[PDB]
RNA sequence: GCUCGCCGGAAGACCAAGGGUUCCUGUCCAACGUUAAUCGGGGCAGGGUGAGUCGACCCCUAAGGCGAGGCCGAAAGGCG
RNA sequence: UAAGGUGAUAUGAACCGUUAUAACCGGCGAUUUCCGAAUGGGGAAACCCAGUGUGUUUCGACACACUAUCAUUAACUGAAUCCAUAGGUUAAUGAGGCGAACCGGGGGAACUGAAACAUCUAAGUACCCCGAGGAAAAGAAAUCAACCGAGAUUCCCCCAGUAGCGGCGAGCGAACGGGGAGCAGCCCAGAGCCUGAAUCAGUGUGUGUGUUAGUGGAAGCGUCUGGAAAGGCGCGCGAUACAGGGUGACAGCCCCGUACACAAAAAUGCACAUGCUGUGAGCUCGAUGAGUAGGGCGGGACACGUGGUAUCCUGUCUGAAUAUGGGGGGACCAUCCUCCAAGGCUAAAUACUCCUGACUGACCGAUAGUGAACCAGUACCGUGAGGGAAAGGCGAAAAGAAC
């Protein structure tokens, strides 16, 4: 949800958006479809968090 | 021998399907009047 | 390789049958569950892109989700797809 | 202004329950409240796997009206009236109930 | 509608009357023809379409109407 | 499950128009079933359905609609 | 503004915040699927098939942004051809689809009113087609007047149901002018000096004022009655403030609210001041509305139907002058007076209301008020356009099936 850094070296924050398509949503959706950890907030950790990052990635130039 | 209408699916679109109406200015009035009546069945081929 | 990473929306659910852990003790081919589009052109490589497991042969079929849900409000039911994938020497997919 | 608040204890002066002590738990739509220790309702509860205390019935809390509730004075077990004013922060007592106008 | 340009012409509605004054509605029309002209600044010979008595008002101004008021708010040649 | 009866160029079995969960299994009877409902073209849940070669589809297209250029009709609309 | 919140049926687990990055309210922005103007190209609406460049790739293929059409302005290349133009191409500017009413130009009935019907009326309505603006239409005189002059346009009340028109039949009906509502006049047919002029549309800044957050701001207690009071009784207290609506039965004073008090991140309507972009003064000397005015006839339009018919429009034949020249002054002539066509733009009084934010009703209360108070334009029916139900109702509290 929260970070202490703001739009420096955005090329690595955009490279985290590649892991978001290769593993992090695959594992989270499969884990929840497996009923594991039993947390309903855990499937709510990508929403409203990644939008803050994708907003700064709409201005990744000058980072 | 037979009564009423034939069940064939191509003649269920080739008179009143979306493009067959949208390509005619009076057929666009069916869409306008149904939006003005609030009717959910805006297409009747299904 | 080849296609976009955004295409890999697949294999996000365990198979619905208790057969999922016995299929490889009967034959060389395991069962998987997929979405409304099973990515037929990518799925034979998607297993390497998600599990690093490779398969010899692939097939996909539809399991029709039925329709009856609420008598009068007629609520949507959604179809699902099932895959049969052949393993040379492995068993965990 | 507000007149009840959750920051300290209150006294109910309303229907079913009057002259009795409590504190706010939660606020509801269009202005109703739930208050600690109110007389509650019997309630069956249709069977569920949740813990529901020994024997039958849950004995469940009920919401109350907010128009006939006051702040509790502690010293003599009565209502208190002072008024509240403060800018840009959490409100502060203004102490005006002194019969000062003409 | 018929292209008339320099004459402003449009279709027009009128009437016919009998000896008992009975009314029969009639329509009037522009009668059109295509003409060849020389203006030199286009290098090519130019071809324009106007209604009757149109050339008799173009020829008043030599080339001025042909290079402006005819084409500029009308049709190309 | 066994008779007896009837169709047998059909009252057998496919292709087509069309229909779409009716297939295999448990469970239920608020409503259906021209008489009971234990049964299901019924209500609720489960199980299974994998083709480049068969049907779409697609390459070539008839009759033909639409139509760049282009030419008509106050105008909806005309023709190619 | 702040201690509340995570839409509802819809509960149950669970989570975010109570101190600044929890919802919430006010402003300004991000991202905005596939189809639809829908725009590579194709199509059965949410479908199918492609290329160029970039990235990499034993070259298959996907991403990334990109590729509809036409006009207008500026230019590069250009078919018969020569010069040109059509096509091709880049930048700029415009058009493209949908909505409630008003409105501009064009098309356009029958039934009906004439106690029948034929000119007249119905009616340039109903309805359709192309399209424009906050309004549109109209305007600063080629108008009327009448020896006395009026004087931009428009809508309301009058002149007037008059002057007049009409198978003189039914019916139709001017203006000029008076009162009142509204109050700035210029350009083009050119270009020189002048040079930002007086002005205006948009916008910023300043202020003043609406509009979109908001916070403060008066007075009633007990007792009996009762399921419960605000009733009764005791008697009180407030007022620049007794409307509307709640709290266990009907409290001015319990609560919401009212009269009253206070202010400016940002956005937007108005007014004055004023920068910025565009447009534009002043002065002098030029220029001056030609297939249409006139001359006839047919028809249409004006209140006015061809009559004792001008005006205004346009179908056709004929067809000017340059100011004592020319239109008009309601057949026609002579004499006088009046205005300057053949080229345009204006603010406001005028028409209308989908819609932003609010306030009320001698307003209805389920056979009434919207088809329509309830997941009603739904069910249901139709080749389809289209048509279109029946079903409103506890309580102080949901305390609802523990068992």
């Amino acid at each position: 949800m929260k970070a202490k850094e703001l739009r420096e070296k955005s090329v690595e924050e955009l490279n985290t958006e590649l892991l978001n398509l290769l593993r992090e949503q695959f594992n989270l959706r499969m884990q929840a479809a497996s009923g594991q950890l039993q947390q309903s907030h855990l499937l709510k950790q990508v929403r409203r968090d990644v939008a803050r990052v994708k907003t700064l990635l709409n201005e990744k130039a000058g980072a | 021998m037979k009564r009423t209408f034939q069940p064939s699916v191509l003649k269920r679109n080739r008179s009143h399907g979306f493009r067959a109406r949208m390509a005619t200015k009076n057929g666009r009035q069916v869409l306008a009047r149904r939006r003005a009546k609030g009717r959910a069945r805006l297409t009747v081929s299904k | 390789m080849i296609r976009e990473e955004r295409l890999l929306k697949v294999l996000r659910a365990p198979h619905v049958s208790e057969k999922a852990s016995t299929a490889m003790e009967k034959s060389n081919t395991i069962v998987l569950k997929v979405a409304k589009d099973a990515t037929k052109a990518e799925i034979k490589a998607a297993v390497q892109k998600l599990f690093e497991v490779e398969v010899e042969v692939v097939n996909t079929l539809v399991v029709k989700g039925k329709v009856k849900r609420h008598g009068q409000r007629i609520g949507r039911r959604s179809d699902w797809k099932k895959a049969y994938v052949t393993l040379k020497e492995g068993q965990n997919l | 202004a507000a007149k009840i608040r959750r920051d300290d204890e209150v006294i109910v002066l309303t229907g079913k329950d009057k002259g009795k002590r409590g504190k706010v738990k939660n606020v509801l739509s269009s202005g109703k409240v739930i208050v600690e220790g109110i007389n509650l309702v019997k309630k069956h509860q249709k069977p569920v796997p949740a813990l529901n205390q020994p024997g039958g019935i849950v004995e469940k809390e009920a919401a109350i009206q907010v128009s006939n509730v006051a702040i509790f004075n502690a010293a003599t077990g009565k209502a208190d009236r002072v008024g509240f004013r403060f800018e840009d922060g959490k409100k502060v007592r203004f102490f005006k109930s002194n019969s000062e106008t003409i | 509608s018929r292209v008339c340009q320099v004459t402003g012409k449009r279709p027009v509605t009128g009437n016919n009357r009998s000896h008992a004054l009975n009314a029969t509605k009639r329509r009037f029309l522009p009668n059109l023809h295509s003409h060849r002209f020389w203006v030199e600044s286009e290098k090519r010979f130019v071809t324009l379409r106007v209604s009757a008595k149109g050339m008799r008002v173009i020829d008043k101004k030599g080339i001025d109407t042909v290079l402006a008021e005819l084409r500029a708010r009308g049709e190309k040649y």
